[PDB]
């Protein structure tokens, strides 16, 4: 708690605005991202599996397709249908998002709350804005774009499966940034089903943000430590302490 | 209209291919210039509208105004950023492709002055600090290289071959790597 | 020490019984290892002849005071007699090290020489710094 508090304060000290905070390739944005792999991709597999069988086993014969854009779209396939498919399957999984709050782990829990905490720290209006998006650009969307790499699925699906969780990943980014689409003129048509799922995202960050692990490995963090060791007595007993550890082990 | 946006592109190629211009002043303005387009990019609308050089296109407005030197330390700072931008543009893919094929036409009128080895050595420069990413026109420049810097028997010649192993010694991009490796291993 | 006050000289090198004092220290340089000076009975007598001619003299003699320091306190953690508890032994165990360190060379006067003890045994002067004898002091304030 006291070490994410300490690199979110200074994240939130060094962001300029909300709209540029925890997107980018931060340190803290990185440790972000390994807190969320570390405390949830039990969770994330857990909810994720069972809903990609459905999609790719006893979904996935009739040539049903997700490809809502006029310029790629196939002759022999319909826009209608393709969004009227990708509107009912979103549903499905954000209804799905929203009911697995009882099943979110308490540790990452925890660390999103300490999130909370900090982000209304300099942003008390709104801050659950920054938290959710969080939540989804960096955890649940890369893991819905690549199931495969992200371990879920056992081998990488279709193709059609594949833009259609793309367009997954974009639309719920606009569901959780609460933001509709203002870029692409043929992701417009879902700004109403995004604009009534605002609140319901938002009903659930607000129930994360409220309110256990074995120990270190063989990690030589010696290594770490002494190829950058010439500079950190620089910046500024700490520094005399840190001399005396040095001496007293032998360097390998 | 998509028409303006055509034109914005031949535009980002005009920038491009004046990125490596002999005249230092030009240089500075077209790098000064990319601000006006990420305004225009910006107020047509976030980060996906632009083709994703924005911020690239930041740290090329953050170096446009700091200084004004030797044009050696300018295309040294043109080398870094132009590796530095990591995403396929259908402006940059023209730009390294009609760059590349003037480059045969002017290494092989420098085969067959300084002035010219100076703007020879800032296409090379130029074109190895593009990624050129492939996802091939790229591994012809390639061999053309490794068979360019024997350069056995050439009345210029050294400046060639010290310049290349500067050029390709230092110049080049990280993801560009593994191609220049297994181009050597079977030569 | 105590008879220098009769005839006083600022420097202490100039003294009349300065090849007096250097002679003998090099005598508690030798006998310093095991300790064979009993460091369980005349300790402060022994930090106060240390705090007094740090950083004086030749580079050998400077190097032999803090040879003599180490081994003071190295025999006094491995004194039997004292039976000291563990979170001392650690600390003078981490005192030790910090003796050792080439910041305390440059307090004893020794910088330009790695090891203390090839120039202590081969056998114009820098100026001294007060401060530095404050630091000392407290170290060894910390140790006692």
């Amino acid at each position: 708690y006291q070490l994410l508090w300490n690199m979110f304060s200074k994240e939130v000290e060094l962001a300029d605005s909300m709209q540029t905070l925890f997107r980018g390739n931060s340190l803290a944005s990185k440790i972000m991202t390994f807190c969320f792999k570390v405390y949830g991709a039990t969770y994330l597999q857990k909810l994720l599996d069972p809903l990609l069988r459905i999609v790719i086993t006893s979904s996935d014969w009739q040539h049903v397709s997700f490809e809502v854009d006029p310029t790629r779209l196939e002759p022999s396939e319909s826009l209608e249908e393709n969004q009227r498919n990708l509107l009912q399957m979103t549903e499905k999984f954000f209804h799905a998002i929203i009911s697995s709050s009882s099943e979110f782990p308490p540790q990452l829990r925890s660390v999103c709350h300490c999130l909370y905490q900090v982000v209304s720290q300099r942003f008390p209006q709104n801050s659950i804005g920054a938290v959710g998006s969080a939540m989804f650009l960096r955890f649940i969307n890369p893991a819905i774009v690549s199931p495969y790499e992200a371990g879920i699925l056992d081998k990488k699906p279709p193709p059609r499966i594949e833009r259609g969780l793309k367009l997954m990943s974009k639309i719920l980014q606009s569901i959780a940034n609460h933001v509709l689409f203002t870029k692409e003129e043929h992701m417009r048509p879902f700004n109403d089903f995004v604009k009534s799922n605002f609140d319901a995202a938002r009903r659930f960050f607000l129930d994360i943000a409220s309110d256990f692990i074995s120990d270190g490995n063989v990690l030589a963090l010696h290594r770490l430590l002494w190829n950058n060791q010439e500079k950190i007595g620089q910046y500024l007993r700490p520094f005399d302490k840190m001399a005396t550890l040095l001496a007293y082990l032998g360097p390998p | 209209p998509p028409i303006c946006r055509q034109a914005q592109t031949k535009l980002e190629v005009a920038l491009y291919m004046f990125l490596w211009n002999p005249d230092t002043e030009a240089v500075l303005v077209a790098m000064s210039c990319f601000r006006h387009l990420c305004e225009e990019a910006d107020i047509r609308c976030s980060v996906h509208n632009l083709l994703p050089n924005y911020n690239t296109f930041m740290e090329f407005a953050s170096v446009s105004n700091m200084m004004s030197t030797g044009r050696a330390a300018l295309q040294k700072r043109v080398m870094a950023l132009l590796r530095r931008i990591e995403h396929p543009t259908a402006g940059n893919t023209e730009a390294w492709e009609d760059t590349h094929a003037k480059w045969e036409q002017a290494t092989k009128l420098i085969l067959n002055d300084t002035d010219s080895l100076q703007e020879w050595i800032n296409m090379t420069g130029f074109l190895c600090a593009l990624g050129g990413v492939c996802l091939t026109p790229v591994s012809k420049f390639m061999d053309r290289l490794l068979s360019l810097m024997v350069c056995n028997h050439e009345k210029v010649g050294l400046q060639i071959r010290t310049n290349v192993k500067d050029l390709v010694g230092l110049e080049l991009s990280p993801a560009l790597y593994p191609m220049l490796f297994n181009k050597l291993k079977n030569t | 020490i105590d008879k220098t006050c009769l005839s006083p000289t600022p420097t202490l090198e100039q003294h009349l019984m300065w090849d007096d004092i250097a002679i003998l220290a090099r005598y508690m340089l030798m006998l310093s290892f095991n300790n064979s000076l009993d460091v369980a009975a005349h300790l402060p007598y022994l930090f106060h002849v240390v705090t007094f001619l740090v950083a004086t003299g030749p580079l050998s003699l400077r190097a032999s005071t803090h040879g003599l320091v180490i081994n003071i306190i190295h025999s006094l953690c491995t004194c039997s007699q004292l039976h000291f508890s563990e979170e001392t032994k650690q600390v003078l165990r981490l005192s030790l090290t910090e003796f050792s360190l080439p910041k305390f060379y440059l307090l004893f006067g020794i910088s330009k020489v790695k090891s203390a003890a090839v120039i202590a045994f081969r056998s114009e002067r820098e100026t001294f710094a007060l401060t530095s004898l404050e630091t000392v002091t407290e170290a060894l304030l910390e140790i006692m």
